[PDB]
């Protein structure tokens, strides 16, 4: 829609619809920016919530970080409820202060993310293959432990020929491993999730 | 000849150091030997920014996994970092000899377990760009 | 003994702590490849001159032949030059001094003869290295490791 | 008989112990340019008129430049010397080696 | 793919060839590039500058887009415009945390593919120089491993949709390891044709009007139609270019530089036609008049664009070659060349000498820096500079120091009210950080839907960054200047990458002007051909004797108006000044001593000295005029000399020139052995003798002992002369001092005594152990606050032992050159400075709004009040190093050679 | 005078004096407080 508005801007009779089209392209630009921020903040929050929920004794060793994450997750869930109350995309755009709230929430999620490498080093010590995985990808792996489909792209970093694993339809049994071109090895005894 | 020399180095619990000009098949030969022996081979394009702490961290990861580490252009690490890394290499080789005979040795002032399957390989070209000289130790 | 390889900040701290402990107690301490830190060798010589050590304490520190090595430390220390030994006799004497008698005397009796043959071959190739570039095309590094 | 303060080149320390023995009634504190307690030792020597022997002159501190030039202010009946940011009353019986 | 290539070449105003036509070689190179892109993931396009590599890969991207439907994204990284740490990333020694670099960030974003990056065709193009410092990290990426290995153990695999391309001018410093990995496409200079470039320029003239159907369109199409026969085949431009490649230029001549220069000239011609039509609405532009105007403007434009950087003899040779070879109506001129003739809007040749007559400047601003005496070369260069600046095209001013490059740019700027000039002085240790600090001070970063835009604070205003010493920044071991690569990236690609977030920044209203010395000078280096392609260069030589005599005769006549008895002694005085300057310049050269540079700046300071001596007097004989002339000659031609034989040569030749030009004068009353001048004994700057001056100076030291410094001194005539010179420099505005002599010779003490005489506060940085650049910046901030906010005159005494690294002398160079240091006051410091400057303006009585005018007032106050005295020991290598690293120490500082006793 | 004691009363009651830090003093205080919070180890956003 942005490309088509830009196309009708140039020619032939843009002067009639200029007043409406300028405001409409401004609306499209701001909604594009809003959802660009939103996708990043949602991707941050999903694995951050996974890490701060599944793992235990995090508040005992990282109390201020856990408290700040709870404080920002409360307003994130408030925005969840507000967006569910008004599911229209235009209404979400017309929510007051949503852009600056998202920018501030992105900054706080990034800071809390950057303040977690001390906890990540213990996980790297626990699983030795995690030493070849970056901080972002390790946080994604830990936060998506209950959601094992995003982990598929991370097996290439920490394995030689294993690029993906074979999973059951219940997402609780690992049937085997796979290579990057279709070759697969079926396990004798599958593990349980 | 590469396989014979590097397996002699492995049985002597020493690292392997193939050297020569570019395009002679050094990194690929190391990877081929590692794949024939069935090991996970990690290839590192090392730099002058490869800190002592960073090298120790990749050493502890490699030791805990039990994987092979190929360091291509190893003479780019600078003289003093290279001399400092020599101590970690010596400690890892001592741990490997101890395993040959809870087998751990200290790296980065911490106790880290060492696996028998790991190895250190370095690949270099002498005088590629006025690179560093390896200390005798 | 404590052996430290010079070239890192952790190495400098470890060398300082080991030197202080060896002065306090009386153990030996070593720190190698010192030609990479001449500015640190300056204050090392200064603190070694200032400090009064234990009666049984030796500080060994190795370097290559380098003009960057400070003159004050080079004058305060005791200098030993470790070059390849000129002569087949000198090479064999160094070889037999290096080889432990217990290891060379293990059964069977031909182990010592094989060690002597290796010593002769090593002396010949090292002297040929000395007679470059006609003994060998390049200056190879044949030594105690080989 | 020096006018400018002396720099002693002694590879043996005999002149150093000679100076320490010469100024014994006037107590020398022995300091080095690389010590942390050099600025306060120099300030105390300047204030109290004590002889001072500073070693390791190869790592010379340029804070000694006004002292070596004898840059002296005489505002009032007060004789002053500037050592860094602070201002110190210079004692007449001060000598540095 | 050939049909799609033809379509996008039609869209992009590019010439397509079927295989035997003009574009066949270029199309074949595009097809070969496509084949190597198929069979390899590591790629290099190698060839000389202006060969078609960029257009080849861009047209291939567009053709593949329109073929396969997948849309291609290109990431253009200059690997040399930034540091390797910013290119790849760092591990912080304090906290073990990894920050991504530019290439690492781009690759990681593609791998993550949050916005669907893996489904697109991604091409990462490295547009810059190649050395093993940064590409041996890409060895493993360009190998079959396809892994980017980082020091923290985080390895990044290369997805199959990503191609890594290098667009390099040459591979002089590339190793066989790097060469073996990448497939090579060799673009020769014959692949891209001047016929292709002419076709592109003509098509862009037919379309895409200059004013951002229309009369501008019609003017452009008519001009293109009438200049069409001169571009195709051999014609005129190709033969002129072929001849101009045989002439000797200062900068290395390239085809694309001259061609883009000529294209900008012709665009300005079309704009001139449009302006004429706007001026005359009743009478439109006649086609015959347009033909006559364009046919002459084209010859004028090719002459200037092909021999602007040559000397007068070579541009005359090019003009006579054109007159011999082309059938174009040219003015009937037996001796005067075509380069002295302009093209009027009516379509006829006009002399340049008819533009400006003889001027009579008023005696108040008789020789002020803002005053320019108009000459032939002056008006020609002003016209050329205005033509370059009108299209906001970057330019380079080249020539010997003091030849008038800065004032010509300022005079051309004064004809453009919509532009602002910010002065930057380059040094050996000049990085893009200087440009970034200038952007931080004078511009703001604005976030737009299309991207991040950097624009000046002044809306509707164009910012001109004037870089003074572009030749001087250091080349690395592999022949690259980082700031030159940065400027080339900002000129060609229209922006740069922000380091903080790896985000592309686009420039909106920002242009660049560069001054430089010829690259054969000891500190200077030749500029890269890729950068030099985008910048036309004009050579500004010295005026010469016939120009200098009238330039400074105007000043002599204008300042010899207060008294009518000496108005007849103006032409011989000017002749004597010109002759002595010529002999001094011929005698003392840079091959003897690094600081032996003589220029019209010394003549300007000569006129300044004579005028400021003649202001408060209002009666003086010829003997007194000759005495002040000789005193100014001494102070401007002996103070920098090292050898006593040179000093006595200058004294004897001053006597010879004065006696040659002023016969029948009192030799004793005009020439004296001491010859000193002072304003201490009286209220005016009148001559003094040694004895009473020595008595006065003895009394002043007697007072000075109990007030500031109780160090007794022994006087002599050298001491008296030295303190008089320091007094003169302290009286002059923006008077910076450079004293060369042995230590303990009494330089800082004499400077402190003269500062106490003149009421100047003395500041010393008090350097000690572990003294850092942060401490130096704090001391500089305190000095600048006291000098520019509290209206305090400060004599800033600095020693060569106080300089500890390159940052000290870089900040000092900027301060000496401009009176301001961009980036010195940031954040809370800048806010406190702004409040202090507002209070100071209130105290001074000036009423000032905003922060820009307040900062300009602060800079003016610092220029007025701050005097910097530099003290250092004589050494050949030391002098050469300081000349290379701080040009302001030898351009803005008056050098007095104290020497040994 | 009472101007001293009003400020002292507010300081004793609340631990803060509104209007005491104004202009560039507030900016300098904010920078120093950010540095102090970083040294203590807490992570704090904005000025409130
Ligand atoms: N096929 C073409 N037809 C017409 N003009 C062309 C064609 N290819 C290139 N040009 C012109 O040549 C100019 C210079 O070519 P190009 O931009 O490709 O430079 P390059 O070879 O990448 O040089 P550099 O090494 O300086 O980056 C372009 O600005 C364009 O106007
Ligand atoms: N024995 C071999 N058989 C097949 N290909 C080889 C062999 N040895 C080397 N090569 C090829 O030659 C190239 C050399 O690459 P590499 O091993 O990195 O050499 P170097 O380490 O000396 O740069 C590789 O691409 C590899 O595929
Ligand atoms: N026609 C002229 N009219 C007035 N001044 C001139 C003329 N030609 C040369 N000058 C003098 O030449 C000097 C050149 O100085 P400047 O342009 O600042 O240095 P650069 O040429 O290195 O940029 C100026 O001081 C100026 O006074
Ligand atoms: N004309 C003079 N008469 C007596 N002493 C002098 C004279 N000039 C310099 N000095 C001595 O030099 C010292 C300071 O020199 P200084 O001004 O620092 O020289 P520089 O600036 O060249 O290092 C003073 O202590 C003073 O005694
Ligand atoms: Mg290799
Ligand atoms: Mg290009």
């Amino acid at each position: 829609h942005i490309n088509s508005v830009s196309a009708m801007k140039l020619s032939p009779y843009y002067k009639v619809f200029e007043e409406d089209a300028l405001s409409w392209e401004d609306k499209l630009n701001r909604i594009m920016a809003l959802f660009d921020v939103w996708i990043d903040v949602q991707r941050r929050w999903v694995y951050l919530e996974g890490i701060f929920t599944g793992s235990a004794d995090i508040k005992h060793l990282l109390p201020v970080e856990t408290q700040r994450f709870q404080s920002i997750s409360t307003e994130f869930l408030a925005l969840m409820k507000k967006v569910s109350k008004s599911p229209l995309v235009m209404d979400v755009l017309n929510i007051q202060g949503v852009q600056r709230s998202l920018e501030r929430l992105a900054d706080l999620l990034g800071k809390i993310q950057k303040a977690l490498g001390e906890y990540l080093e213990r996980e790297r010590s626990s699983f030795p293959r995690f030493y070849f995985v970056g901080d972002e990808d390790l946080l994604e792996i830990i936060g998506n432990s209950k959601n094992v489909a995003k982990l598929q792209k991370h097996f290439k970093k920490m394995f030689a020929g294993v690029s993906s694993i074979i999973l059951n339809e219940d997402n609780s049994v690992v049937l085997g491993i796979s290579s990057r071109e279709g070759e697969e090895v079926m396990f004798k005894t599958p593990v349980s999730i | 000849r590469c396989y014979l020399t590097m397996t002699q180095a492995l049985e002597a619990r020493l690292g392997g150091s193939p050297f020569g000009p570019a395009g002679t098949g050094k990194t690929e030969s190391v990877k081929a030997l590692g794949h024939q022996l069935g090991r996970f081979v990690l290839v590192f394009n090392c730099d002058e920014t490869f800190d002592f702490q960073a090298m120790g961290r990749i050493f502890v990861g490699l030791c805990q996994v039990g994987a092979w580490g190929c360091f291509d252009e190893f003479n780019r690490l600078e003289e003093r970092m290279l001399s400092a890394v020599s101590q970690q290499v010596q400690c890892i080789q001592e741990a490997l000899r101890e395993h040959s005979n809870p087998i751990t040795c200290e790296l980065l002032n911490k106790q880290v377990k060492v696996s028998p399957d790991m190895a250190i390989f370095i690949t270099m070209n002498p005088g590629y760009a006025g690179r560093s000289n390896l200390p005798d130790n | 003994i404590t052996s430290i390889a010079i070239g890192s900040a952790e190495g400098f701290n470890q060398a300082d702590k080991a030197i202080n402990t060896a002065v306090k107690s009386g153990r030996w301490v070593m720190l190698k490849n010192v030609h990479l830190a001449p500015g640190w060798l300056m204050q090392l010589e200064k603190k070694l001159h200032s400090l009064q050590p234990h009666a049984c304490f030796r500080l060994f520190l190795t370097m290559e032949i380098n003009p960057k090595v400070p003159v004050n430390l080079l004058r305060a220390g005791r200098i030993f030059v470790f070059e390849p030994p000129p002569g087949v006799k000198a090479n064999m004497l160094r070889t037999f001094s290096s080889i432990p008698v217990s290891r060379i005397c293990k059964s069977p009796n031909e182990r010592a003869r094989l060690y002597f043959l290796l010593a002769w071959f090593h002396a010949i190739i090292q002297e040929r290295l000395r007679y470059a570039p006609l003994g060998w095309s390049k200056k190879y590094e044949f030594g105690e490791s080989d | 008989r020096f006018n400018r303060y002396p720099l002693i080149i002694d590879p043996s320390g005999q002149a150093t112990e000679f100076i320490m023995n010469e100024y014994k009634d006037r107590k020398i504190t022995r300091t080095s340019f690389l010590d942390d307690a050099f600025r306060k030792n120099l300030e105390s020597a300047l204030r109290f008129g004590n002889p001072l022997l500073v070693q390791d002159v190869e790592s010379y501190d340029p804070v000694l430049n006004p002292v070596l030039n004898r840059e002296v202010r005489r505002t009032g009946g007060r004789v002053l010397i500037t050592l860094g940011d602070q201002d110190i009353d210079l004692s007449p019986s001060f000598v540095i080696f | 793919l050939r049909e799609e290539l033809k379509k996008v070449c039609q869209e992009m105003y590019l010439t397509y060839g079927d295989g035997e036509e003009v574009g066949g070689m270029w199309v074949e190179k595009v097809l070969q590039l496509y084949q190597i892109t198929q069979i390899n993931h590591g790629l290099m396009m190698v060839g000389p500058s202006g060969s078609g590599k960029s257009m080849a890969w861009r047209v291939l991207l567009k053709a593949l887009e329109r073929l396969e439907g997948v849309e291609g994204v290109a990431h253009i990284i200059d690997p040399k415009a930034i540091s390797k740490d910013h290119l790849y990333g760092t591990l912080d020694p304090n906290t073990r945390e990894w920050t991504d670099g530019l290439f690492t960030h781009v690759l990681r974003k593609i791998i993550d593919s949050v916005r669907g990056e893996l489904q697109k065709r991604q091409w990462i193009v490295f547009d810059g120089d190649v050395d093993p410092e940064w590409v041996e990290n890409l060895n493993s990426v360009l190998d079959d491993n396809k892994l980017l290995t980082l020091p923290n153990g985080e390895r990044l695999s290369l997805p199959p949709n990503v191609r890594i391309m290098f667009e390099v001018q040459d591979l002089k410093y590339a190793t066989l390891a790097t060469v073996s990995r990448c497939g090579m496409v060799w673009f020769s200079e014959d692949v891209l044709s001047t016929d292709m470039i002419f076709n592109n320029f003509l098509a862009r003239l037919r379309s895409i009007p200059l004013d951002e159907a229309s009369p501008m369109l019609q003017i452009q199409r008519d001009a293109a139609t009438i200049m069409q026969p001169y571009f195709t085949s051999n014609g005129l431009v190709t033969k002129a270019l072929e001849h101009a490649f045989q002439l000797e230029h200062i900068m290395d001549l390239t085809r694309l530089r001259c061609l883009g220069s000529l294209f900008s000239m012709l665009h300005q011609a079309c704009r001139n036609v449009a302006q004429y039509n706007a001026n005359h609405p009743d009478f439109p532009m006649q086609i015959e008049q347009l033909e006559r105007y364009i046919q002459r403007y084209l010859v004028y434009a090719i002459l200037w664009s092909l021999s602007g950087d040559s000397r007068l003899k070579m541009r005359a040779e090019l003009g006579e070659y054109i007159r011999r070879i082309t059938t174009v109506p040219l003015p009937t001129a037996p001796n005067i060349p075509i380069i002295d003739y302009e093209v009027s809007i009516s379509g006829e040749w006009s002399p340049w000498q008819a533009k400006v007559p003889q001027i009579e400047v008023e005696t108040h601003k008789v020789a002020a820096p803002d005053v320019v005496v108009p000459t032939l070369d002056t008006v020609r260069h002003e016209a050329l500079l205005y033509t370059w600046l009108a299209e906001h095209k970057p330019l380079v001013l080249c020539g010997p120091p003091g030849s008038g490059k800065t004032m010509t740019l300022f005079s051309a700027l004064r004809a453009l009210p919509d532009m602002e000039v910010v002065g930057l002085n380059f040094s050996s240790a000049t990085t893009p950080e200087l440009l970034l600090k200038t952007f931080d001070h004078y511009c703001e970063y604005r976030r737009t839907p299309n991207g991040v835009v950097l624009a000046p604070v002044q809306l509707g205003k164009w910012l001109v960054l004037f870089c003074d010493e572009i030749n001087l920044p250091d080349m690395d071991k592999y022949g690259t200047q980082r700031v030159i690569s940065f400027i080339r990236q900002m000129v060609e690609h229209g922006g740069f990458y922000r380091t903080s977030d790896q985000t592309w920044v686009k420039l909106e209203r920002i242009q660049f002007v560069g001054a430089c010395n010829p690259p054969t000078d000891p500190g200077r280096k030749p500029l890269s051909h890729r950068f030099l392609r985008h910048v036309p260069v004009v050579y500004v030589d010295y005026p010469g004797p016939a120009s200098l005599t009238q330039i400074y005769g105007t000043f002599n006549r204008a300042m010899l108006r207060l008294i009518p008895s000496l108005r007849t002694y103006a032409e011989p005085l000017t002749a004597a000044m010109v002759e002595f300057y010529t002999m001094s310049q011929e005698r003392f050269t840079q091959d003897t001593q690094p600081h032996y540079i003589y220029s019209p700046r010394e003549m300007t300071r000569w006129v300044r000295g004579i005028f400021e001596a003649l202001r408060p007097l209002e009666t003086l004989p010829v003997e007194g005029l000759i005495r002040i002339w000789a005193h100014e000659a001494l102070r401007l031609f002996q103070d920098r000399l090292v050898e006593d034989e040179e000093r006595r040569w200058t004294d004897e030749n001053i006597d010879t020139v004065a006696l040659k030009h002023f016969p029948n004068i009192d030799r004793e009353k005009a020439m004296s052995r001491p010859i000193l001048y002072s304003n201490w004994l009286s209220k005016d700057y009148i001559p003094v003798d040694q004895e009473e001056l020595r008595d006065y100076v003895k009394a002043r030291l007697k007072v000075f002992y109990e007030e500031e410094l109780d160090v007794p001194l022994v006087l002599f005539n050298e001491v008296l002369d030295h303190v008089l010179r320091i007094d003169r420099i302290f009286r002059q505005p923006q008077g910076h001092l450079l004293l060369i002599g042995v230590s303990g010779a009494g330089k800082t003490t004499l400077s402190r005594f003269v500062a106490w005489m003149n009421g100047l506060s003395v500041y010393q940085i008090k350097v000690h152990r572990k003294y850092t650049g942060e401490d130096f910046d704090e001391d500089l901030r305190t000095v600048l606050r006291r000098s520019g906010c509290k209206n305090e005159k400060i004599a800033f005494i600095m020693d060569e032992s106080n300089v500890l690294d390159s940052g000290f002398l870089e900040r000092m160079n900027t301060l000496l050159a401009n009176g301001e240091v961009p980036g010195l006051f940031e954040g809370d410091e800048y806010a406190t400075l702004m409040t202090q400057c507002k209070e100071g303006a209130q105290k001074e009585g000036l009423m000032l709004d905003s922060h820009e005018e307040l900062y300009k007032w602060f800079t003016s106050q610092v220029i007025r009040n701050l005097h910097v005295v530099f003290t250092m020991n004589p050494s050949s290598e030391g002098l050469k190093d300081r000349a290379a690293t701080s040009p302001a120490l030898f351009n803005r500082c008056v050098l007095n050679w104290f020497g040994d006793w």
